[PDB]
Protein backbone atom coordinates (compact mmCIF):
# COMPACT_ATOMS: atom_id res chain seq x y z
CA UNK A 1 0.00 0.00 0.00
CA UNK A 2 1.07 3.53 -0.77
CA UNK A 3 2.05 6.05 2.22
CA UNK A 4 -0.41 8.36 3.90
CA UNK A 5 -0.12 10.30 6.92
CA UNK B 1 -22.50 11.43 25.75
CA UNK B 2 -20.43 9.24 28.04
CA UNK B 3 -17.52 11.89 28.76
CA UNK B 4 -19.83 14.19 29.27
CA UNK B 5 -19.61 14.85 33.03
CA UNK B 6 -15.46 14.79 32.66
CA UNK B 7 -13.56 17.80 32.32
CA UNK B 8 -12.29 18.82 29.36
CA UNK B 9 -9.21 19.11 30.25
CA UNK B 10 -8.92 15.67 31.75
CA UNK B 11 -10.21 14.42 28.78
CA UNK B 12 -7.07 15.93 27.12
CA UNK B 13 -4.64 14.72 29.88
CA UNK B 14 -6.35 10.79 29.63
CA UNK B 15 -5.90 10.82 25.35
CA UNK B 16 -2.38 11.63 25.97
CA UNK B 17 -2.14 8.18 28.85
CA UNK B 18 -3.92 6.60 26.20
CA UNK B 19 -1.87 7.09 23.70
CA UNK B 20 1.30 6.74 25.58
CA UNK B 21 -0.38 2.95 26.43
CA UNK B 22 -1.41 1.93 22.83
CA UNK B 23 -4.90 2.43 24.18
CA UNK B 24 -6.61 3.79 20.84
CA UNK B 25 -9.65 3.56 21.02
CA UNK B 26 -9.81 4.74 24.63
CA UNK B 27 -7.80 7.47 22.88
CA UNK B 28 -10.58 8.00 20.17
CA UNK B 29 -13.40 8.37 22.84
CA UNK B 30 -11.37 10.24 25.24
CA UNK B 31 -10.81 12.77 22.18
CA UNK B 32 -14.62 12.29 21.04
CA UNK B 33 -15.49 14.31 24.30
CA UNK B 34 -13.22 16.43 24.22
CA UNK B 35 -14.58 17.66 20.92
CA UNK B 36 -17.93 17.71 22.37
CA UNK B 37 -16.98 20.44 24.80
CA UNK B 38 -18.09 22.41 22.01
CA UNK B 39 -14.90 24.79 22.26
CA UNK B 40 -12.39 24.44 19.29
CA UNK B 41 -9.10 22.32 19.26
CA UNK B 42 -5.50 23.68 19.26
CA UNK B 43 -3.16 22.06 16.76
CA UNK B 44 -1.91 19.69 19.43
CA UNK B 45 -5.46 18.85 20.75
CA UNK B 46 -6.41 18.22 16.84
CA UNK B 47 -3.20 16.00 16.43
CA UNK B 48 -4.11 13.67 19.19
CA UNK B 49 -8.11 13.56 17.77
CA UNK B 50 -6.36 12.69 14.30
CA UNK B 51 -3.84 9.93 16.10
CA UNK B 52 -6.34 8.09 17.89
CA UNK B 53 -9.01 7.66 14.72
CA UNK B 54 -6.30 7.18 12.52
CA UNK B 55 -5.27 3.86 14.76
CA UNK B 56 -8.69 2.75 15.06
CA UNK B 57 -9.73 3.23 11.43
CA UNK B 58 -5.98 1.89 10.45
CA UNK B 59 -6.70 -1.64 12.31
CA UNK B 60 -9.84 -1.68 10.65
CA UNK B 61 -8.83 -1.35 7.90
CA UNK B 62 -5.79 -3.98 7.40
CA UNK B 63 -8.77 -6.48 9.26
CA UNK B 64 -11.11 -5.88 6.77
CA UNK B 65 -8.47 -6.07 3.37
CA UNK B 66 -7.38 -9.80 5.38
CA UNK B 67 -11.04 -10.88 5.42
CA UNK B 68 -11.70 -9.28 1.90
CA UNK B 69 -8.58 -11.56 0.20
CA UNK B 70 -10.41 -14.57 1.92
CA UNK B 71 -13.58 -14.07 0.43
CA UNK B 72 -12.54 -13.02 -2.79
CA UNK B 73 -10.37 -16.67 -2.63
CA UNK B 74 -13.90 -18.30 -1.60
CA UNK B 75 -15.63 -17.19 -4.87
CA UNK B 76 -12.73 -18.45 -7.10
CA UNK B 77 -13.10 -21.69 -9.62
CA UNK B 78 -12.53 -24.90 -7.87
CA UNK B 79 -13.36 -23.34 -3.76
CA UNK B 80 -14.81 -25.16 -2.16
CA UNK B 81 -18.26 -23.88 -0.35
CA UNK B 82 -17.97 -23.17 3.28
CA UNK B 83 -21.32 -20.54 3.70
CA UNK B 84 -21.71 -17.37 4.79
CA UNK B 85 -19.34 -16.47 7.84
CA UNK B 86 -16.92 -15.11 5.63
CA UNK B 87 -19.29 -12.77 4.20
CA UNK B 88 -20.77 -12.02 7.69
CA UNK B 89 -17.78 -11.40 9.78
CA UNK B 90 -16.59 -9.18 6.80
CA UNK B 91 -19.74 -7.36 6.73
CA UNK B 92 -19.55 -7.37 10.47
CA UNK B 93 -16.06 -5.56 10.08
CA UNK B 94 -16.64 -3.06 7.44
CA UNK B 95 -19.85 -2.17 9.46
CA UNK B 96 -17.86 -1.51 12.72
CA UNK B 97 -15.37 0.57 9.72
CA UNK B 98 -17.94 2.42 8.58
CA UNK B 99 -19.43 3.83 11.77
CA UNK B 100 -15.92 5.08 13.40
CA UNK B 101 -15.53 6.81 9.85
CA UNK B 102 -19.60 8.10 9.95
CA UNK B 103 -18.31 9.46 13.72
CA UNK B 104 -15.07 11.20 12.40
CA UNK B 105 -17.15 12.51 9.71
CA UNK B 106 -19.59 13.50 12.41
CA UNK B 107 -17.45 15.48 14.54
CA UNK B 108 -16.10 17.29 11.62
CA UNK B 109 -19.63 18.31 10.60
CA UNK B 110 -21.17 19.08 14.12
CA UNK B 111 -19.01 21.27 14.65
CA UNK B 112 -15.35 21.25 14.00
CA UNK B 113 -15.07 22.45 10.24
CA UNK B 114 -17.69 25.70 10.37
CA UNK B 115 -16.11 27.32 13.30
CA UNK B 116 -12.34 26.45 11.87
CA UNK B 117 -11.11 30.18 10.45
CA UNK B 118 -7.35 29.92 10.37
CA UNK B 119 -5.98 27.55 7.45
CA UNK B 120 -3.74 25.47 9.51
CA UNK B 121 -7.31 24.41 11.26
CA UNK B 122 -9.40 24.21 8.07
CA UNK B 123 -7.40 22.55 5.99
CA UNK B 124 -6.16 19.82 9.06
CA UNK B 125 -10.39 19.24 9.07
CA UNK B 126 -10.96 19.05 5.26
CA UNK B 127 -7.88 16.92 4.89
CA UNK B 128 -9.36 14.40 7.48
CA UNK B 129 -12.96 15.03 5.51
CA UNK B 130 -11.46 13.87 3.04
CA UNK B 131 -9.34 10.67 4.60
CA UNK B 132 -12.10 9.42 6.16
CA UNK B 133 -14.49 9.27 3.30
CA UNK B 134 -11.34 7.97 1.06
CA UNK B 135 -12.18 5.01 3.96
CA UNK B 136 -15.98 4.78 3.33
CA UNK B 137 -14.81 4.73 -0.38
CA UNK B 138 -12.68 1.76 0.01
CA UNK B 139 -15.27 -0.61 1.07
CA UNK B 140 -17.84 0.56 -0.92
CA UNK B 141 -19.95 -1.53 -3.53
CA UNK B 142 -23.59 0.51 -4.28
CA UNK B 143 -25.25 3.08 -5.73
CA UNK B 144 -23.84 5.48 -3.39
CA UNK B 145 -20.41 4.84 -4.42
CA UNK B 146 -19.68 7.97 -6.87
CA UNK B 147 -21.35 10.45 -4.50
CA UNK B 148 -18.64 8.83 -1.58
CA UNK B 149 -15.91 9.36 -4.02
CA UNK B 150 -17.17 12.53 -4.84
CA UNK B 151 -17.54 13.95 -1.20
CA UNK B 152 -13.59 12.73 -0.20
CA UNK B 153 -12.71 14.84 -3.92
CA UNK B 154 -14.13 18.04 -2.78
CA UNK B 155 -12.90 18.14 0.59
CA UNK B 156 -9.80 17.00 -0.47
CA UNK B 157 -10.11 19.73 -3.47
CA UNK B 158 -11.34 22.71 -0.85
CA UNK B 159 -8.34 22.00 1.53
CA UNK B 160 -5.99 22.03 -1.37
CA UNK B 161 -7.40 25.44 -2.49
CA UNK B 162 -6.38 26.99 0.83
CA UNK B 163 -3.39 25.46 1.43
CA UNK B 164 -2.08 26.86 -2.29
CA UNK B 165 -3.55 30.11 -1.14
CA UNK B 166 -2.32 30.42 2.45
CA UNK B 167 0.61 28.25 3.76
CA UNK B 168 4.40 27.58 2.04
CA UNK B 169 4.85 24.53 -0.03
CA UNK B 170 7.06 23.18 2.60
CA UNK B 171 3.95 23.44 4.98
CA UNK B 172 3.57 19.92 6.65
CA UNK B 173 -0.30 19.79 6.97
CA UNK B 174 -0.08 20.97 2.83
CA UNK B 175 2.14 18.29 2.32
CA UNK B 176 0.32 15.55 4.04
CA UNK B 177 -2.96 16.88 2.37
CA UNK B 178 -1.10 16.44 -0.80
CA UNK B 179 0.38 13.26 0.25
CA UNK B 180 -2.80 11.78 0.69
CA UNK B 181 -4.48 12.97 -2.28
CA UNK B 182 -2.70 12.15 -4.42
CA UNK B 183 -3.22 8.59 -3.37
CA UNK B 184 -6.58 9.22 -3.36
CA UNK B 185 -6.72 10.01 -6.99
CA UNK B 186 -4.46 6.31 -7.43
CA UNK B 187 -6.33 4.17 -5.53
CA UNK B 188 -9.66 5.32 -5.24
CA UNK B 189 -10.12 7.87 -8.84
CA UNK B 190 -8.60 5.53 -11.22
CA UNK B 191 -6.25 8.73 -11.90
CA UNK B 192 -2.61 7.13 -11.66
CA UNK B 193 -1.52 10.24 -14.08
CA UNK B 194 -3.35 12.62 -11.83
CA UNK B 195 -1.45 11.08 -8.40
CA UNK B 196 1.93 11.12 -9.85
CA UNK B 197 1.68 14.47 -11.26
CA UNK B 198 0.72 16.32 -7.85
CA UNK B 199 3.14 13.97 -5.76
CA UNK B 200 5.99 15.32 -8.20
CA UNK B 201 4.84 18.94 -8.35
CA UNK B 202 4.15 19.12 -4.64
CA UNK B 203 7.44 17.27 -4.15
CA UNK B 204 9.54 20.03 -6.35
CA UNK B 205 7.88 23.25 -5.08
CA UNK B 206 8.90 21.70 -1.25
CA UNK B 207 12.12 21.42 -2.47
CA UNK B 208 12.98 24.53 -3.76
CA UNK B 209 11.49 26.35 -0.98
CA UNK B 210 13.61 24.56 2.16
CA UNK B 211 16.34 27.16 2.03
CA UNK B 212 14.00 28.91 4.43
CA UNK B 213 13.68 26.84 6.93
CA UNK B 214 15.04 26.08 10.19
CA UNK B 215 17.43 23.23 11.01
CA UNK B 216 14.14 21.49 12.87
CA UNK B 217 11.18 22.88 10.35
CA UNK B 218 13.52 21.20 7.57
CA UNK B 219 13.30 17.79 9.22
CA UNK B 220 9.43 17.91 9.53
CA UNK B 221 9.04 18.58 5.98
CA UNK B 222 11.97 16.27 4.62
CA UNK B 223 10.28 13.73 6.20
CA UNK B 224 6.70 14.42 4.30
CA UNK B 225 8.65 14.45 1.10
CA UNK B 226 10.53 11.18 1.81
CA UNK B 227 7.06 10.22 1.67
CA UNK B 228 6.19 11.44 -1.54
CA UNK B 229 9.10 10.36 -3.00
CA UNK B 230 8.43 6.49 -2.05
CA UNK B 231 5.20 6.53 -3.66
CA UNK B 232 6.78 7.74 -6.59
CA UNK B 233 9.22 4.77 -6.95
CA UNK B 234 6.19 2.39 -6.22
CA UNK B 235 4.59 3.98 -8.98
CA UNK B 236 7.22 4.36 -11.84
CA UNK C 1 -25.59 -14.10 25.03
CA UNK C 2 -24.97 -11.87 21.88
CA UNK C 3 -23.19 -15.61 20.49
CA UNK C 4 -26.48 -17.78 21.72
CA UNK C 5 -27.79 -17.81 17.88
CA UNK C 6 -25.00 -18.81 16.36
CA UNK C 7 -23.71 -22.30 15.24
CA UNK C 8 -21.01 -23.40 16.96
CA UNK C 9 -19.42 -24.63 14.02
CA UNK C 10 -19.96 -21.04 12.50
CA UNK C 11 -17.94 -19.47 16.34
CA UNK C 12 -15.25 -21.97 15.42
CA UNK C 13 -15.16 -20.83 11.76
CA UNK C 14 -15.06 -17.19 12.82
CA UNK C 15 -12.34 -17.47 15.43
CA UNK C 16 -10.35 -18.80 13.09
CA UNK C 17 -10.85 -15.85 10.78
CA UNK C 18 -10.57 -12.97 13.43
CA UNK C 19 -7.30 -14.81 14.47
CA UNK C 20 -5.95 -14.49 10.74
CA UNK C 21 -7.35 -11.03 10.61
CA UNK C 22 -5.53 -10.01 14.09
CA UNK C 23 -9.26 -9.39 16.01
CA UNK C 24 -8.42 -10.65 18.94
CA UNK C 25 -11.52 -9.12 21.05
CA UNK C 26 -13.73 -10.74 18.55
CA UNK C 27 -12.12 -14.01 18.58
CA UNK C 28 -12.42 -14.42 22.15
CA UNK C 29 -16.13 -13.30 22.15
CA UNK C 30 -16.52 -15.88 19.75
CA UNK C 31 -14.66 -18.80 21.75
CA UNK C 32 -16.90 -17.46 24.48
CA UNK C 33 -20.19 -18.11 22.43
CA UNK C 34 -18.59 -21.55 21.34
CA UNK C 35 -18.11 -22.53 25.06
CA UNK C 36 -21.66 -21.65 25.88
CA UNK C 37 -22.75 -23.92 23.85
CA UNK C 38 -22.30 -26.61 26.40
CA UNK C 39 -20.34 -29.31 24.63
CA UNK C 40 -16.49 -30.16 25.35
CA UNK C 41 -13.80 -28.57 23.30
CA UNK C 42 -10.69 -30.55 21.14
CA UNK C 43 -7.76 -29.93 21.12
CA UNK C 44 -7.87 -27.06 18.41
CA UNK C 45 -10.55 -25.67 20.30
CA UNK C 46 -8.59 -24.68 23.40
CA UNK C 47 -5.96 -23.57 21.18
CA UNK C 48 -8.37 -21.11 19.96
CA UNK C 49 -9.84 -20.03 22.88
CA UNK C 50 -6.90 -19.68 24.69
CA UNK C 51 -5.02 -17.55 22.05
CA UNK C 52 -7.99 -15.45 22.20
CA UNK C 53 -8.04 -14.44 25.79
CA UNK C 54 -4.14 -14.39 26.11
CA UNK C 55 -3.87 -11.91 23.24
CA UNK C 56 -6.85 -9.42 24.95
CA UNK C 57 -5.38 -9.86 28.74
CA UNK C 58 -1.70 -9.43 26.88
CA UNK C 59 -3.00 -6.43 25.68
CA UNK C 60 -4.77 -5.15 28.49
CA UNK C 61 -1.67 -5.85 30.82
CA UNK C 62 0.85 -4.12 29.05
CA UNK C 63 -1.00 -0.98 29.09
CA UNK C 64 -1.57 -1.50 33.08
CA UNK C 65 2.07 -1.47 33.30
CA UNK C 66 2.65 1.62 31.12
CA UNK C 67 -0.14 3.54 33.55
CA UNK C 68 1.40 1.71 36.73
CA UNK C 69 4.94 3.23 36.44
CA UNK C 70 3.47 6.63 35.36
CA UNK C 71 1.69 6.64 38.70
CA UNK C 72 4.52 5.38 40.31
CA UNK C 73 6.33 8.04 39.10
CA UNK C 74 3.76 11.07 39.73
CA UNK C 75 4.41 9.44 43.48
CA UNK C 76 7.98 10.20 44.00
CA UNK C 77 9.17 13.77 45.92
CA UNK C 78 8.85 16.44 43.68
CA UNK C 79 6.62 15.66 41.30
CA UNK C 80 4.14 18.08 40.41
CA UNK C 81 0.53 17.02 41.49
CA UNK C 82 -1.38 16.51 38.50
CA UNK C 83 -5.05 15.41 39.93
CA UNK C 84 -6.71 12.12 39.94
CA UNK C 85 -6.65 11.24 36.04
CA UNK C 86 -3.47 9.22 36.03
CA UNK C 87 -5.02 6.96 39.09
CA UNK C 88 -8.79 6.79 37.57
CA UNK C 89 -7.33 6.03 34.57
CA UNK C 90 -5.13 2.92 35.77
CA UNK C 91 -8.20 1.58 37.34
CA UNK C 92 -9.98 1.75 33.73
CA UNK C 93 -7.64 -0.35 32.52
CA UNK C 94 -7.26 -1.91 35.43
CA UNK C 95 -10.90 -2.68 35.92
CA UNK C 96 -11.25 -4.07 32.47
CA UNK C 97 -8.47 -6.32 33.39
CA UNK C 98 -9.89 -7.59 35.78
CA UNK C 99 -13.46 -8.15 33.88
CA UNK C 100 -11.81 -10.32 31.25
CA UNK C 101 -9.88 -12.48 33.93
CA UNK C 102 -13.27 -12.94 35.48
CA UNK C 103 -14.76 -13.92 32.40
CA UNK C 104 -12.37 -16.73 31.53
CA UNK C 105 -12.53 -17.68 35.29
CA UNK C 106 -15.79 -18.12 34.78
CA UNK C 107 -16.11 -19.93 31.60
CA UNK C 108 -13.22 -22.80 33.18
CA UNK C 109 -15.77 -22.51 36.24
CA UNK C 110 -18.90 -23.33 34.23
CA UNK C 111 -18.07 -25.99 33.05
CA UNK C 112 -15.21 -26.43 31.24
CA UNK C 113 -13.32 -27.65 34.17
CA UNK C 114 -15.87 -30.01 35.55
CA UNK C 115 -16.33 -31.84 32.46
CA UNK C 116 -12.25 -32.02 31.51
CA UNK C 117 -11.31 -35.95 32.02
CA UNK C 118 -8.67 -36.22 30.37
CA UNK C 119 -5.07 -35.33 31.32
CA UNK C 120 -4.47 -32.75 28.42
CA UNK C 121 -8.21 -31.05 28.76
CA UNK C 122 -7.95 -31.04 32.49
CA UNK C 123 -4.04 -29.99 32.65
CA UNK C 124 -4.61 -27.36 30.39
CA UNK C 125 -7.49 -25.99 31.98
CA UNK C 126 -6.45 -25.84 34.99
CA UNK C 127 -3.36 -24.10 33.74
CA UNK C 128 -5.77 -21.14 32.25
CA UNK C 129 -6.99 -21.23 35.92
CA UNK C 130 -3.51 -20.58 37.45
CA UNK C 131 -2.63 -17.76 34.79
CA UNK C 132 -6.09 -15.91 35.20
CA UNK C 133 -5.45 -15.60 39.07
CA UNK C 134 -1.95 -14.88 38.16
CA UNK C 135 -3.36 -11.79 36.29
CA UNK C 136 -5.58 -10.88 39.21
CA UNK C 137 -2.75 -11.18 41.20
CA UNK C 138 -0.86 -8.86 39.67
CA UNK C 139 -3.13 -6.05 40.17
CA UNK C 140 -4.44 -7.03 43.28
CA UNK C 141 -3.54 -4.65 46.54
CA UNK C 142 -6.23 -5.29 48.69
CA UNK C 143 -7.47 -8.07 51.52
CA UNK C 144 -8.02 -10.54 49.23
CA UNK C 145 -4.39 -10.75 47.24
CA UNK C 146 -3.48 -13.48 49.71
CA UNK C 147 -6.32 -15.74 48.77
CA UNK C 148 -5.89 -14.71 45.02
CA UNK C 149 -2.37 -15.55 45.54
CA UNK C 150 -3.00 -19.24 46.85
CA UNK C 151 -5.86 -19.61 43.85
CA UNK C 152 -3.39 -19.39 41.36
CA UNK C 153 -1.00 -21.83 43.16
CA UNK C 154 -3.62 -24.27 43.70
CA UNK C 155 -4.79 -24.78 40.16
CA UNK C 156 -1.06 -24.76 38.95
CA UNK C 157 -0.79 -27.76 41.58
CA UNK C 158 -3.52 -29.61 40.70
CA UNK C 159 -2.27 -29.48 37.11
CA UNK C 160 1.24 -30.16 37.92
CA UNK C 161 0.05 -33.30 39.87
CA UNK C 162 -1.77 -35.00 36.87
CA UNK C 163 1.09 -33.60 34.24
CA UNK C 164 3.51 -35.20 36.40
CA UNK C 165 0.97 -38.71 36.67
CA UNK C 166 -0.32 -38.89 33.40
CA UNK C 167 2.32 -36.81 30.62
CA UNK C 168 5.79 -37.34 29.71
CA UNK C 169 8.47 -34.79 30.59
CA UNK C 170 8.53 -33.66 26.72
CA UNK C 171 4.52 -32.84 26.33
CA UNK C 172 4.08 -29.19 25.43
CA UNK C 173 0.99 -29.18 27.78
CA UNK C 174 3.53 -30.07 30.52
CA UNK C 175 6.39 -27.74 29.55
CA UNK C 176 4.14 -24.89 29.29
CA UNK C 177 2.50 -25.43 32.79
CA UNK C 178 6.36 -25.37 34.38
CA UNK C 179 7.13 -22.65 32.63
CA UNK C 180 4.46 -20.14 33.81
CA UNK C 181 4.34 -21.68 37.43
CA UNK C 182 8.05 -21.57 37.47
CA UNK C 183 7.32 -17.43 36.55
CA UNK C 184 3.93 -17.46 39.39
CA UNK C 185 6.72 -18.08 41.54
CA UNK C 186 9.53 -16.02 40.78
CA UNK C 187 7.14 -12.86 39.80
CA UNK C 188 4.17 -13.74 42.21
CA UNK C 189 4.95 -15.60 45.46
CA UNK C 190 8.17 -14.31 46.23
CA UNK C 191 9.78 -17.67 45.80
CA UNK C 192 12.73 -17.33 43.18
CA UNK C 193 14.58 -20.62 43.88
CA UNK C 194 11.41 -22.22 43.82
CA UNK C 195 11.35 -20.88 40.26
CA UNK C 196 14.94 -21.34 39.47
CA UNK C 197 14.62 -25.15 40.84
CA UNK C 198 11.06 -25.58 38.88
CA UNK C 199 12.70 -24.30 35.51
CA UNK C 200 16.24 -26.31 35.66
CA UNK C 201 14.20 -29.61 36.90
CA UNK C 202 11.76 -29.19 34.23
CA UNK C 203 14.20 -28.48 31.51
CA UNK C 204 16.64 -31.34 32.84
CA UNK C 205 13.75 -34.02 32.86
CA UNK C 206 12.41 -33.24 28.76
CA UNK C 207 16.19 -33.67 27.65
CA UNK C 208 16.10 -36.48 29.15
CA UNK C 209 13.09 -38.19 27.41
CA UNK C 210 13.61 -36.43 24.40
CA UNK C 211 15.32 -39.38 22.49
CA UNK C 212 11.71 -41.12 22.34
CA UNK C 213 10.45 -38.34 20.28
CA UNK C 214 9.61 -37.51 16.36
CA UNK C 215 11.68 -34.57 14.38
CA UNK C 216 8.14 -32.77 14.73
CA UNK C 217 7.37 -33.79 18.28
CA UNK C 218 11.30 -32.74 19.05
CA UNK C 219 10.89 -29.54 17.66
CA UNK C 220 7.20 -28.54 19.88
CA UNK C 221 9.62 -29.69 22.89
CA UNK C 222 12.69 -27.65 22.05
CA UNK C 223 10.88 -25.13 21.71
CA UNK C 224 9.46 -24.47 24.84
CA UNK C 225 12.32 -25.61 26.92
CA UNK C 226 14.41 -22.76 25.47
CA UNK C 227 11.61 -20.43 26.99
CA UNK C 228 13.01 -22.50 30.00
CA UNK C 229 16.48 -22.03 29.31
CA UNK C 230 15.71 -18.01 28.39
CA UNK C 231 14.40 -17.77 32.01
CA UNK C 232 16.68 -19.45 34.04
CA UNK C 233 19.28 -17.33 31.82
CA UNK C 234 17.37 -13.74 32.82
CA UNK C 235 17.49 -15.51 36.55
CA UNK C 236 20.79 -16.56 37.17
CA UNK D 1 9.48 -9.78 31.94
CA UNK D 2 9.84 -13.45 31.79
CA UNK D 3 8.77 -15.99 29.26
CA UNK D 4 4.86 -17.56 29.82
CA UNK D 5 2.99 -19.38 27.07
C1 LIG E 1 -0.68 22.12 13.92
C2 LIG E 1 -0.47 20.94 13.00
O1 LIG E 1 -1.42 20.29 12.58
N1 LIG E 1 0.81 20.61 12.78
C3 LIG E 1 1.34 19.38 12.30
C4 LIG E 1 0.59 18.20 12.35
C5 LIG E 1 1.14 17.02 11.90
C6 LIG E 1 2.43 16.96 11.38
C7 LIG E 1 3.02 15.69 10.93
N2 LIG E 1 4.38 15.49 11.06
C8 LIG E 1 4.63 14.26 10.61
C9 LIG E 1 5.84 13.55 10.50
C10 LIG E 1 5.82 12.29 10.00
C11 LIG E 1 4.61 11.69 9.60
C12 LIG E 1 3.44 12.37 9.69
N3 LIG E 1 3.46 13.64 10.20
C13 LIG E 1 2.42 14.54 10.42
N4 LIG E 1 1.12 14.26 10.10
C14 LIG E 1 0.23 15.09 9.34
C15 LIG E 1 0.71 15.73 8.19
C16 LIG E 1 2.13 15.58 7.72
C17 LIG E 1 -0.16 16.52 7.45
C18 LIG E 1 -1.48 16.69 7.85
O2 LIG E 1 -2.30 17.49 7.11
C19 LIG E 1 -1.94 16.05 8.99
C20 LIG E 1 -1.10 15.24 9.75
C21 LIG E 1 -1.63 14.56 10.98
C22 LIG E 1 3.17 18.14 11.36
C23 LIG E 1 2.64 19.34 11.81
C1 LIG F 1 -3.87 -30.20 22.58
C2 LIG F 1 -2.92 -29.15 23.11
O1 LIG F 1 -3.27 -28.35 23.97
N1 LIG F 1 -1.73 -29.11 22.50
C3 LIG F 1 -0.78 -28.05 22.48
C4 LIG F 1 -1.14 -26.75 22.81
C5 LIG F 1 -0.20 -25.73 22.76
C6 LIG F 1 1.12 -25.98 22.40
C7 LIG F 1 2.12 -24.89 22.32
N2 LIG F 1 3.13 -24.97 21.39
C8 LIG F 1 3.85 -23.85 21.52
C9 LIG F 1 5.00 -23.41 20.83
C10 LIG F 1 5.54 -22.21 21.16
C11 LIG F 1 4.96 -21.41 22.17
C12 LIG F 1 3.86 -21.82 22.83
N3 LIG F 1 3.31 -23.04 22.50
C13 LIG F 1 2.19 -23.68 23.01
N4 LIG F 1 1.42 -23.16 24.02
C14 LIG F 1 1.02 -23.84 25.22
C15 LIG F 1 1.95 -24.65 25.89
C16 LIG F 1 3.36 -24.82 25.41
C17 LIG F 1 1.54 -25.29 27.05
C18 LIG F 1 0.25 -25.15 27.54
O2 LIG F 1 -0.11 -25.81 28.68
C19 LIG F 1 -0.66 -24.35 26.85
C20 LIG F 1 -0.28 -23.68 25.69
C21 LIG F 1 -1.29 -22.82 24.97
C22 LIG F 1 1.46 -27.29 22.05
C23 LIG F 1 0.54 -28.31 22.10
CA1 LIG G 1 -13.56 -29.69 -3.66
CA1 LIG H 1 -19.71 -22.63 7.30
CA1 LIG I 1 -21.74 -3.60 3.81
CA1 LIG J 1 -12.74 29.86 14.86
CA1 LIG K 1 7.32 21.81 40.72
CA1 LIG L 1 -5.44 16.96 36.10
CA1 LIG M 1 -8.87 -1.44 41.43
CA1 LIG N 1 -15.40 -35.19 29.55
CL1 LIG O 1 -20.12 -12.08 12.27
CL1 LIG P 1 -10.90 7.09 33.11
MG1 LIG Q 1 -15.47 22.39 32.67
MG1 LIG R 1 -4.34 20.95 -9.71
MG1 LIG S 1 -26.58 -26.10 16.40
MG1 LIG T 1 7.61 -29.93 43.59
Amino acid sequence: FPATV
Amino acid sequence: GAMGSMERASLIQKAKLAEQAERYEDMAAFMKGAVEKGEELSCEERNLLSVAYKNVVGGQRAAWRVLSSIEQKSNEEGSEEKGPEVREYREKVETELQGVCDTVLGLLDSHLIKEAGDAESRVFYLKMKGDYYRYLAEVATGDDKKRIIDSARSAYQEAMDISKKEMPPTNPIRLGLALNFSVFHYEIANSPEEAISLAKTTFDEAMADLHTLSEDSYKDSTLIMQLLRDNLTLWT
